[PDB]
């Protein structure tokens, strides 16, 4: 329900140090 | 897990330690998916090649831990399981295929800053996000290298991409089965990394980048080794299996 989401990040609109890294491999070919 | 580095701290509120009671020892690791209910490979429950053969009473959880190497005062907690139950087709004679099952706890377990559940991923999130080139994380507190039959102070955390169904099967003589996938860096790809024995049961997680929630698509299942050029991790595949995960808890 209110599941994945992390009370220290996500729930704080701040950024693990390299969860960039998992999203730009979903954009790059 | 080999060539990760040390979890900031509530990275991965959804990690879990699985101990034998006496002596205590830590066995494997665990995902926090409700309240209630955590979920691991079936065999750090039951592999008789390894006489182990686990029941309720024989084990306990740790759950929002950081270090063992710690005590956490008022931020780990600790439970007892009321029921274990392994997948009723996990295959451990051959390839380990649905190695993967489910401990209820006998109290639900508090959410704090350091405890919180991972979601379980829906068709369209396996859809989307379990393909080749897209990374996942990996957690643990497993051996740190290779060795024979690596204790780290912190939890380790690696991203590792997912491979072609092809290259996996071109790296090992072992059948895979739609049940499982592998990551982990191609040889030539210039960066490394593995999960490795004791971080078996951790999750294999992905963030969505639709609304920004963690999903367990994986589960430390298998390997040759760890972080061997031309190998791979694999991992159980929770999407296939999820029908059965919510047959077991839609059921108390
Ligand atoms: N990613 C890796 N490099 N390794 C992950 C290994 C994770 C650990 N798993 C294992 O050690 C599993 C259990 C049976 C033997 N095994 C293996 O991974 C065997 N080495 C290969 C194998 C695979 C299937 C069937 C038989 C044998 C868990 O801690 C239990
Ligand atoms: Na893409
Ligand atoms: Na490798």
């Amino acid at each position: 329900a209110d599941c994945g989401l992390r009370p220290l990040f996500e729930k704080k609109s701040l950024e693990d140090k390299t969860e960039r890294e998992l999203l730009e491999s979903y954009i790059d070919g | 897990i080999v060539e990760g580095s040390d979890a900031e701290i509530g990275m991965s509120p959804w990690q879990v330690m699985l101990f034998r009671k006496s002596p205590q020892e830590l066995l494997c690791g665990a995902s926090l998916i409700s309240d209630r209910w955590v979920l691991t490979a079936a065999h750090c429950l039951l592999y008789p090649p390894w006489d182990k053969n686990f029941t309720e009473n024989d084990l306990l959880v740790r759950i929002g831990k950081h270090s063992r190497t710690r005590y956490e005062r008022n931020i780990e907690k600790i439970s007892m399981l009321e029921k274990i139950y392994i997948h009723p087709r996990y295959n451990w004679r051959e390839n380990l295929d649905r190695d993967i099952a489910l401990m209820k706890l006998k109290k639900p377990v508090a959410f704090s800053d350091y405890i919180h559940p991972v979601c379980l991923p829906d068709r369209e999130t396996a859809a989307s996000l379990l393909q080749a080139g897209y990374k996942g994380r990996v957690t643990g507190w497993g051996n740190l290298k290779e060795t024979w039959t690596g204790q780290p102070s912190v939890l380790q955390v690696v991203n590792l991409p997912i491979v072609e169904r092809p290259v996996c099967k071109d790296s090992t003589r072992i059948r895979i089965t739609d049940n499982m996938f592998c990551a982990g860096y191609k040889p030539d790809e210039g960066k490394r990394g593995d999960a490795c024995e004791g971080d078996s049961g951790g999750p294999f997680v992905m963030k969505s980048p639709f609304n920004n929630r963690w999903y367990q698509m994986g589960i430390v299942s298998w390997g040759e080794g760890c972080d061997r050029d031309g190998k791979y991790g694999f991992y159980t595949h929770v999407f296939r299996l999820k029908k059965w995960i919510q047959k077991v808890i839609d059921q108390f």
